[PDB]
């Protein structure tokens, strides 16, 4: 019903840094809160961060805690995910979503709804 | 959903408040887009308040001035010799008196000329007039050299209350308001004190609005708020040379000294062309209420005392009493003449009399009218209307009519996805 | 953005965004002296009424009491996105001192709680 | 439940439910406005003293001065249990103020404390 | 502790320290009490339109713009007195204040938002 299209990178060397972004269109982007998911090639699925809808509170997991930065733009409809300190590890499909948390006075949601068509992140 | 009370602080609501106003005057206003709200101008305590305020200033303003006990004597009052026309025969007299002077012992015999209507007969041998407020209460001179022009007044909420102001056209003084604002302080109001007609005031935008508490019910008073204004020339065409005397320690009387020149009749004058076209309005707008084929008539205002038969006013300083006798006579220039006054008793007090001393020269007023106080006759095809007046707060409804005073309620709860802990 | 009531025809949700400006209008011979002590009467007995529930110094404050759907059984888009904070408070005129009540047990309760907390070595 | 001052003659233990109780009584010509001036005043200066503190929004307030017993030898059992407010209040009458002096300064201690931790990257 | 106003003289750094002693003389005819009830009531809300309702030492979130003022912390605390400090940015004190506003404003709703995850 909506449109979600992310732009990735290239391949970069362990210990760089590497910026996704994902444009929103069809829906307000304001209203609703944000998240990145990750899926290496031969596994499932992965939640590594949400972003709520006004970009002022960011969540993460542990293990990306110190890397990487979640940033939203409400007035370019505009995501991004900047990750440093990059590992081998990290080689997955990020896919941008429209979902998660809910800002207390709006019904709540705690899942995944609109999803992206995937960017594919490789490290050397 | 598993929600859960919070508490807001700062919450945009209101409920209906009567709260007291401050006043102010010169030495934001904000449009709420959505906001329906209901007024009640017939339920509006700023006019209540605004009475009491003018009336207790009135009082404060009058209060330090000359008690004018001395002129409770009698008068010996002859014709005034001067040349007099037709229509003022007998409606100026020319009163000798003994009045006191700053010795207690020493009297001055002083002439002067009061109107008729400030005058009573009586039978005693040797005098003929009395003052007609003698029998009845202190007569207190207005302290000269204050003015009774009205200055416009702002009326203030105090923090934690608002005012809201109605911005519909064709606004009937009732019932919902969909474009309405707040403000703190009111538009500059002009405490206007008349009858019969609206001089200065807020002039309609697109229509003549007939604004009244139960239209059917005949006893009720019918405010007609004009879109366009008739100007009304008010005119005292005698030269008036007054002289001043002193009646104790600190005190002063004030009276009229001579004419010079003819006696003629005060005047007000009024475009026939203009008010018949403004009746007309009147009357377009007013059939909407009692059917297009019902014969509307305007009649003279027969019933009641000078007070409130005749067109009362403050032109300059002196209170003129106008016979509006051709400008409610009609089924659907004029020269009205006018009798002035100088013991005044305003509002509804009897106690309470007021002595306007004399203004030298020849007064003249340019005035608007904005509107109109009609009343009805009671009991087919033909509907009679006459102007009436004399309570003075329709005076006021007819300024205030747009606002309502309101309390803000800053706090409240709702529902949200929100525990504390 | 607005001014002092300028949200009141607008969503309460909406509305909530501007609480500093309704709170900075509610502070600013005999009339002048009586509307002044007035107005501070109204503002202290709403400080002391957020302060005897646990929100002092807040503008937007989340307690632990339940709300109850007799009180208005609506959904939180529909309270939040079609409705004007007038509306609400005409329609919950009835249930506020219920509400205020509870506020204010569950306040003394949380203290009782806390005192025994910071008590426990 | 008890009304205001229901518990005046309670104990110190079943008196201290009933703080909102007497704390929503204490807001609520000229003799008149002295009146209502002197109730703000007094109401503010309570506040006040409440804020330097560290008490502002609390009705029990849990401080970090030790309990000096010169100023009363009774034990928990006693004050809490078999003594009422004004007893207590007739007994420590002589000592308030130097518990108020060591309030203040135990706070601005702790604002100090709260600053420089605060101050650490 | 010098007394009230005994400080003014004094560097901020010194002067901060006495703050209790210029807040207890704020409360303690009947238009002078009017006035003074109105006055702390108007500093206390502002106080509580920001994060700091009952300190009387607060640190907010709002970062301090060189534009402001460029002193260094060794020259405004330690040199500096209040007074000085005061007619340096009475001309930015507005600005300062509304933006000590918003951040509050932002704040509220991240606390409303953090204490709504389940
Ligand atoms: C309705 O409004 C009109 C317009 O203001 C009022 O007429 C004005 O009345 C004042 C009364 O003080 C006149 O001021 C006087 O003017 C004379 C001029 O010689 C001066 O000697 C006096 O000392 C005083 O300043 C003013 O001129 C007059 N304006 C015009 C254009 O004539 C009218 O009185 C108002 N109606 C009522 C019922 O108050
Ligand atoms: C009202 O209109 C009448 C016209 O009927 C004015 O009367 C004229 O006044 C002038 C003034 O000197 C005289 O010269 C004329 O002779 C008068 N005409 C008549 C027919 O008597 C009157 O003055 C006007 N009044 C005002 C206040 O404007
Ligand atoms: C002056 O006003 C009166 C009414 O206020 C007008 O009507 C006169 O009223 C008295 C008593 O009600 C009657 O005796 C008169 O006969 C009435 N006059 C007429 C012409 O019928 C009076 O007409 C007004 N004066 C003018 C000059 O119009
Ligand atoms: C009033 O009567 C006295 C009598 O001496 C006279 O001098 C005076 O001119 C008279 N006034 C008028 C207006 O005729
Ligand atoms: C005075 O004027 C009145 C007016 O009607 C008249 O009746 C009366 O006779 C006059 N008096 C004298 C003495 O001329
Ligand atoms: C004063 O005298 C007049 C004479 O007509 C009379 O009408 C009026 O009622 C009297 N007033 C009092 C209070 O006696
Ligand atoms: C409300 O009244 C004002 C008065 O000028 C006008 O400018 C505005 O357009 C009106 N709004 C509506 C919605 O009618
Ligand atoms: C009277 O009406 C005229 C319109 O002809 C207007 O210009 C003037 O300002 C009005 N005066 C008052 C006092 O309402
Ligand atoms: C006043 O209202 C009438 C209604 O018939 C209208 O014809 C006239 O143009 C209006 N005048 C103004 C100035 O709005
Ligand atoms: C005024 O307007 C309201 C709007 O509903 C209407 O009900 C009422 O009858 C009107 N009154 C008059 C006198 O026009
Ligand atoms: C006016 O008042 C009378 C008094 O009985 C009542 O019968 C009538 O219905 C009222 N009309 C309106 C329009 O309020
Ligand atoms: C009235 O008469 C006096 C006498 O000198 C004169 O100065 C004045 O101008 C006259 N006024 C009028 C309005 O005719
Ligand atoms: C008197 O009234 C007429 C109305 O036709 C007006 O034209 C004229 O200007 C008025 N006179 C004055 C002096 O304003
Ligand atoms: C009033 O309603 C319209 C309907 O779309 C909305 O766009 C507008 O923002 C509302 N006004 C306010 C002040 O929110
Ligand atoms: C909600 O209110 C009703 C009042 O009829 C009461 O019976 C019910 O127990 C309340 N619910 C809760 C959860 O307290
Ligand atoms: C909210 O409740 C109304 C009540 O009928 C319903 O129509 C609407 O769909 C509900 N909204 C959601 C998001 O469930
Ligand atoms: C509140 O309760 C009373 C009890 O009779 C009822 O009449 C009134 O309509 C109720 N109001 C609302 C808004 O439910
Ligand atoms: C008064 O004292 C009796 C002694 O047993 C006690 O039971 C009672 O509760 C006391 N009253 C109050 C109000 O505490
Ligand atoms: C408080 O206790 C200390 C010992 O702990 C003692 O030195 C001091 O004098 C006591 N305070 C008073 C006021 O007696
Ligand atoms: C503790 O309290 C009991 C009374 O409950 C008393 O008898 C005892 O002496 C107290 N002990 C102290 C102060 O050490
Ligand atoms: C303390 O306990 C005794 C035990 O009998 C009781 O009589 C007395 O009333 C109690 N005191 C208070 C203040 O409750
Ligand atoms: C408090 O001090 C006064 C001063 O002498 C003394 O008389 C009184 O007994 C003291 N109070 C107590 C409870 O010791
Ligand atoms: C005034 O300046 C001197 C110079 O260092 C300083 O020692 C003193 O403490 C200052 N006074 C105050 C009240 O701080
Ligand atoms: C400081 O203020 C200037 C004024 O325009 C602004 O451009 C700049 O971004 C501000 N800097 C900070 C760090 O707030
Ligand atoms: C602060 O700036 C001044 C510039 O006048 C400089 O002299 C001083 O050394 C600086 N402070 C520090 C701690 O470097
Ligand atoms: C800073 O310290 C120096 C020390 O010499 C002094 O001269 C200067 O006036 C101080 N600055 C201010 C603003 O007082
Ligand atoms: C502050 O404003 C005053 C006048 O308002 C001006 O004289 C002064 O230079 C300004 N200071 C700064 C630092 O802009």
């Amino acid at each position: 019903e909506v449109q979600l299209v992310e732009t990735g990178g290239g391949l970069v060397q362990p210990g760089g840094s590497l910026k996704l972004s994902c444009r929103a269109s069809g829906y307000t982007f304001s209203s609703f809160a944000m998240s990145w998911v990750r899926q290496a090639p031969g596994k499932g699925l992965e939640w590594v961060s949400l972003i709520n809808d006004r970009g002022g509170l960011t969540f993460y997991v542990d293990s990306v805690k110190g890397r990487f930065t979640i940033s939203r733009d409400n007035s370019k409809n505009t995501l991004s995910l900047q990750m440093h300190s990059l590992r081998d590890g990290d080689t997955a499909v990020y896919y941008c979503a429209t979902g998660g948390m809910s800002s207390a006075l709006q019904s709540s949601k705690y899942y995944f709804d609109f999803w992206g068509q995937g960017a594919l992140v490789t490290v050397s | 959903e598993n929600l859960w009370v919070t508490v807001y602080y700062g919450v945009p609501v209101w409920k209906d408040a009567e709260t007291t106003l401050f006043c102010a005057s010169d030495a934001q206003e904000i449009h709420l887009e959505n906001v329906t709200e209901e007024f009640n101008m017939w339920k509006n305590n700023m006019v209540e308040q605004m009475h009491e305020d003018i009336i207790s200033l009135w009082d404060q303003s009058l209060k330090p001035c000359v008690k004018l006990t001395p002129l409770c004597v009698g008068l010996q009052c002859t014709n005034v010799t001067n040349n007099i026309t037709d229509d003022m025969r007998g409606e100026l007299k020319n009163c000798s008196f003994n009045a006191t002077t700053e010795l207690r012992n020493k009297r001055q015999k002083v002439y002067s000329l009061f109107y008729r209507l400030d005058i009573v007969p009586m039978v005693d041998l040797w005098t003929n007039y009395r003052l007609i407020s003698c029998n009845t209460s202190a007569i207190t001179q207005a302290c000269p050299k204050v003015s009774f022009e009205p200055i416009p007044i702002h009326y203030c909420a105090p923090a934690g209350f608002a005012i809201l102001k109605c911005k519909d056209k064709k606004f009937n003084g009732t019932g919902p308001c969909q474009n309405v604002s707040t403000v703190q302080c009111t538009h500059g109001i002009k405490p206007v004190v008349s009858t019969q007609l609206l001089l200065n005031g807020s002039l309609a935008e697109e229509e003549v609005i007939i604004r009244s508490e139960n239209i059917t019910n005949n006893a009720k008073n019918i405010l007609v708020q004009l879109n366009t204004s008739v100007q009304i020339n008010c005119t005292r065409p005698n030269n008036n040379t007054v002289k001043s005397i002193r009646i104790g320690p600190g005190q002063a009387f004030y009276y009229t000294g001579d004419i010079i020149g003819d006696i003629r009749q005060a005047h007000c004058n009024v475009s026939k062309a203009t008010w018949n076209e403004t009746l007309g309005k009147v009357v377009k707008q007013l059939r909407k209420h009692f059917g297009n084929n019902t014969i509307i008539r305007f009649a003279q205002s027969s019933g009641g005392d000078l007070e409130v038969t005749t067109h009362s006013f403050n032109c300059g300083g002196e209170f003129f009493y106008c016979n509006t006798s051709g400008l409610f006579n009609s089924t659907w220039s004029i020269t009205l003449p006018c009798r002035i006054k100088q013991i005044i008793n305003m509002w509804q007090r009897i106690g309470q009399a007021m002595y306007a001393p004399p203004i030298q020269g020849v007064i003249r007023c340019v005035s608007n009218i904005t509107g109109l106080i009609l009343t009805r006759d009671g009991g087919s095809t033909t509907e009679t209307f006459r102007p009436g007046g004399g309570d003075m707060r329709d005076n006021w409804r007819s300024e205030l009519y747009k606002y309502k005073v309101v309390k803000i309620e800053p706090l409240g709860v709702a529902p949200t996805r929100c525990k504390r802990r | 953005s607005l001014g002092f009531l300028g949200a009141a025809g607008s969503t309460m949700g909406a509305a909530s965004m501007t609480l500093t400006v309704q709170a900075r209008n509610l502070l600013s011979g005999i009339k002048q002296l009586q509307a002044r002590v007035l107005a501070v009467e109204h503002y202290l007995r709403d400080q002391q009424l957020l302060g005897i529930w646990g929100c002092s110094g807040k503008l937007i404050c989340c307690t632990n009491v339940p709300w109850n759907s007799s009180w208005s059984n609506r959904n939180l888009s529909e309270i939040w996105d079609n409705m004007t904070w007038l509306q609400w408070d005409k329609e919950i005129s009835n249930y506020t001192q219920i509400i205020y009540g509870l506020l204010e047990e569950s306040q003394n309760q949380q203290e009782k709680n806390e005192q025994d907390l910071l008590a426990l070595d």
